């Protein structure tokens, strides 16, 4: 009574458990004594695994193999093979009439001829696809007869979305499987799975796993990669490590720094970034910020002050880590200030959310925010806020022109600082939690001695919106006056990223300060904002690389100089 | 009077919750008075109150802190010896 | 017979079998065989032109000639787009004036959505079946079921289930299971009580 | 809000008992008064005390649910309607977890 | 190996063999055979693939390189097992 | 070409200046498309000479962002059209 086919085409996990090929497992044991007390009953034995993709699913079936020979089962799973299969590789073919069918019947003539084949089927929301859609002899319309009369036992192992989605063919599908629910294991419960099987990879490797280098293979794990779930990335960062040690060993011991290097090589952070700033980081983000940040130290210190009080505090993680509006003219710095502090927070920010509530001016336009109805004019993605921070929900939003909503935006806002987390969106609630909520706010000019313009931007703020608004947010920094010689700074910054870039282009170029005085005079106007002074210091290295390429007068690699000596632009190339 | 009361009750979540932590931390009655002091029933209530805890309190200890002054397993207490907040720190 | 899924479609038919063996059918039924004709394992070794409805052919051939034969057919609604291919005569059609004849004599199971899905609109052939319907058990009956099928469970697993638990489950089962119908929600419960009390057992 | 308290807790321990009304729901209330009194802390404290996460509360806020149109969005939109598939934020989200707190 | 058409993704596996011959390998991967597939040359194509998958559990140390991977994985039937079990 | 990018949205409009930012756009598989020798030339109609030299910029910062405009390589504009 044995199966030819079955074992042909499906890996025996209990075969390969006698002979101790199998990884062990840890943990799980009050889901695998589950899977047990369902396999124990009488008509549906089958139990189907639903979690997420690299959860310990089938990590589940392979402990349940184990504890067959090890004596573990109640004596009515004592000697039953459990076998992993696949309809994928039943398939294999169908441009012909029947093949599929004959596979599957020959499958089920060898379940008959035994009783000891508990087959686990990995990922069933695909075993009511095969040939006919739904109205033909797919899988599930022949496997059902047998699996409500306990001809068949099974073991499914889903994803929670394929099981919501593939139960709507609820009638026999449903009733045919209990449902189990395996849950991705938290950070210590992975800390303990890997300790189980270090001397796995270990002995593979013949490197040396420190206790640390997993505990940071771990916190790694969770705090830079997502849209994957643990064991399976923990273990994935430990053995590619292993590799990589291995391999410069040639041309014996993994720590933490091979850690902090292979999710670097993944997501793309610097290693200086991952390792050495894990607690340092807030130690020199105002060195980080005052240099990125020039001007307006007074508000980049109270920023560095609020972050750091909330950063190495006991707050309540739930709700989100920084709330702060920016009172001040527009060009005064408020986006630097915040690319700077996000390069420092989640280092290589490339994370400032923008969202330009201007642009959101009247009432339903809140709709544009969260979304649509269901029956409604573009629900399908809508969410601009919502689906942005449903992406990455670990960054600094910046809310542009706080002013301009309509007060029925507010009361959303004001959610979002009541513990973060809101649901604002077709059925997803998003978490804001490690992310700073930054506003734009309005002019607040006019008032802007330090106590003066301070009384005066409260009465302000009490004037132009709710007392209990500014209640909720954490920080008012103000952007004082205009850049005086702060404007000549920051002259001499742009250059110096343009001059490098005209560098690596075999070229040199120094500007003198006087002539960086004449751009810092023409560019912004008292008024105006500091923002012209791109666009003038574009238009005036545009024209003198298009002159003197014209015109020849300048040879490359001749460094040059630019004067005001004639009260114009001088350029003495030599 | 509930007043005054839930300034009790918000001091004990706060320590509860501090407790996570392993700080031991403790509130004169004082000083609970002088926080419900600042929040009023005129208006309205209980919204001021959790903010002005949570100012107050955690962050002076903050302060306090990150100014090196206590660690973990110190004990601590905020009260008001002049009228006004103040760290007595009893360690 | 046409229900909801969790019924007992197949057990009214075993039910017609066991009724066969025990005599009490009538005369004019006694000592036929019923069958369940699989369609999985009908079209299955074809791949060919001429091999489905050979097979089907040679099947309804041998039940004309046969005396006595019922032809049990779970999931009906496969009969339509069965020997689905370039040829493209499927089951329903080699069967349908054999079936409307009155020679081929069979007893089709299905399920009411799939009832309305693609028996009912698509397919002009619930002329040839009489469509009697079978619903959940009222709470009564459903107790009456569960206590004459009380055995078994005991016997596998090898506990004793006392009948007021049985009234329990039956009653609270009505209460709130409601996506599943009865008696199977019912026998649920029972059955993994059952596993629950003989694994405490064990351990 | 000794009242309400009570009140709620006759409705949890009728509910628990087996006394309660088997066709309608454990108990309907109405928490009218000032803001900042507590009305939406006793809900929390109420999920606590039955469940442990305290998240099982599940919430809507009326405050969305204004422009009297979005009453699609507690009901799926009808057949032929976009988002008829994923249809019932509320319904949906109660028949995952019948024994909670809306 | 994702990439282009005439990248030279092939030409990477070759080159692969080429340090394989020479000593940068480690060790582990020493005394590897890299391998490829001719469909053509091999009713009776399944006994000489299931021949080939014997002589893979004889020694193992070939390395086998698929192209076309998708439209080859017909020898699904015996790989995609076979890749399982290791 | 773009010809009446005044019709289009501030989403398209964002996915058109990050391209003009940089050229690579990513749709429908993440297809990191390089803009290399490419030209990107929009065209509208904000006018509808030194009065108009001024309000050009003023409709085009009062119609959409500065930071679009500040992605300059060169701006055409010609008004009289008849001669
Ligand atoms: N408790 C555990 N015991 C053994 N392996 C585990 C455990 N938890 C996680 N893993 C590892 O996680 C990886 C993926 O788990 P698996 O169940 O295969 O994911 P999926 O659920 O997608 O099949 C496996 O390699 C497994 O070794
Ligand atoms: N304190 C500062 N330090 C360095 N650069 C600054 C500072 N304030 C403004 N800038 C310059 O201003 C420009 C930012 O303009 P932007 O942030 O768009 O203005 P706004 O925030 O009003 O929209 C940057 O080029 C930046 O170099
Ligand atoms: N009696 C109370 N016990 C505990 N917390 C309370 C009490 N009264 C008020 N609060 C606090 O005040 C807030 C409750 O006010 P809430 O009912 O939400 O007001 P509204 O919904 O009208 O804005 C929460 O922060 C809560 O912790
Ligand atoms: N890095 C390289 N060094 C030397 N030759 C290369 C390199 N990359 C590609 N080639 C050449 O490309 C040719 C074949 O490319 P191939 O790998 O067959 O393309 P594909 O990967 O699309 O199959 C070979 O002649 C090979 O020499």
């Amino acid at each position: 009574a044995n199966t030819p086919t079955l074992d042909s085409l499906a890996r025996d996990l209990t075969a390969i458990a006698k002979e101790d090929s199998l990884d062990p497992v840890i943990g799980r044991s009050k889901e695998i004594q589950r899977v047990i007390e369902v396999l124990s009953r009488r008509t549906k034995n089958n139990p189907v695994l639903i979690g997420e993709p690299g959860v310990g699913k089938t990590a589940i079936a392979e402990g349940l193999a184990q504890q067959i020979i090890n004596n573990e089962v109640p004596e009515i799973l004592r000697d039953k093979r459990v076998m992993t299969l696949d309809m994928g590789t039943v398939v294999a073919g169908t441009k012909y009439r029947g093949e599929f069918e004959d596979r599957l019947k020959k499958v089920m003539d060898e379940i008959r001829q035994a009783g000891n084949i508990i087959l686990f089927i990995d990922a069933l929301h695909t075993l009511i696809g095969a040939g006919g859609a739904e109205g033909a002899i797919d899988a599930s319309n022949i496997l059902k007869p047998s699996l409500a009369r306990g001809e068949l036992q099974c073991i499914g192992a889903t994803t929670l979305d394929e099981y919501r989605k593939y139960i709507e063919k609820d009638a026999a599908l449903e009733r045919r499987f209990q449902p189990i629910q395996v849950d991705q294991p938290s950070v210590d419960e992975s800390i303990q799975i890997l300790q189980g099987l270090r001397d796995r990879y270990e002995a593979h490797h013949r490197v040396s796993i420190t206790d640390d280098a997993i505990e940071a293979a771990v916190k790694l794990s969770d705090r830079y990669i997502s849209d994957r779930f643990l064991p399976d990335k923990a273990i994935d960062l430990i053995d590619e490590a292993g590799s990589k040690v291995r391999l410069r060993s040639f041309t014996s011991e993994v720590t933490v720094d091979d850690i902090a290097m292979v999710v670097s090589s993944w997501t793309g952070v610097p290693v200086s970034k991952i390792a050495q700033t894990e607690t340092d980081k807030l130690l020199n983000m105002e060195n980080i910020l005052h240099s990125r940040v020039i001007g307006q130290d007074e508000a980049v210190v109270a920023v560095a002050k609020a972050v750091r009080r909330a950063r190495a505090g006991l707050k309540d993680p739930k709700r989100p880590i920084g709330s702060f509006i920016f009172l001040g003219p527009t060009g005064v710095g408020k986006t630097e200030l915040a690319r700077a502090l996000a390069e420092s927070i989640f280092g290589d920010e490339e994370s400032m959310i923008r969202i330009d509530m201007s642009e959101y001016m009247e009432k339903h336009s809140t709709s544009r925010l969260v979304g649509s109805p269901p029956g409604y004019v573009g629900y399908d993605e809508g969410g601009q806020l919502t689906e942005k921070v449903r992406r990455k929900p670990y960054s600094v939003v910046l809310l542009d022109a706080i002013e301009k909503a309509h007060p029925d935006v507010f009361n959303i806002l004001l959610q979002v600082l009541e513990d973060g987390r809101l649901t604002d969106s077709k059925g997803r609630t998003v978490d804001f939690r490690n992310t700073i909520l930054i506003m734009t706010s309005n002019v607040g000019a006019s008032e802007l001695n330090h106590k003066d313009m301070k009384d005066k931007v409260m009465g302000e703020l009490k004037r132009a919106f709710r007392p209990e608004f500014i209640n909720r947010i954490d920080e008012i920094i103000v952007f004082h006056s205009l850049e005086k010689k702060h404007l000549t700074e920051i002259v001499s910054l742009m250059s110096d990223q343009l001059t490098k870039r005209l560098k690596e282009q075999d070229l040199s170029i120094e500007l003198t300060d006087a002539a960086k005085a004449k751009v810092a005079e023409e560019g912004v106007d008292l008024e105006y904002g500091a923002r012209p002074l791109r666009r003038a210091i574009q238009k005036h290295v545009e024209d003198r690389l298009s002159e003197e390429l014209l015109r020849g007068n300048i040879h490359k690699g001749q460094h040059i100089v630019l004067d005001v000596e004639d009260g114009e632009f001088v350029v003495k190339t030599t | 009077k509930h007043l005054t009361e839930i300034v009790s009750l918000m001091s004990d979540q706060l320590t509860k919750r501090l407790k996570e932590q392993d700080l031991s931390i403790e509130l004169t009655d004082a000083a609970k008075a002088k926080v419900a002091e600042e929040g009023v029933d005129l208006e309205y209530g209980a919204r001021p109150l959790r903010r002005a805890i949570q100012k107050h309190v955690e962050d002076r200890l903050s302060e306090e802190l990150l100014r090196g002054n206590i660690h973990k397993g110190q004990h601590i207490v905020l009260d008001v010896e002049d009228g006004e907040f103040v760290v007595k720190t009893t360690a």
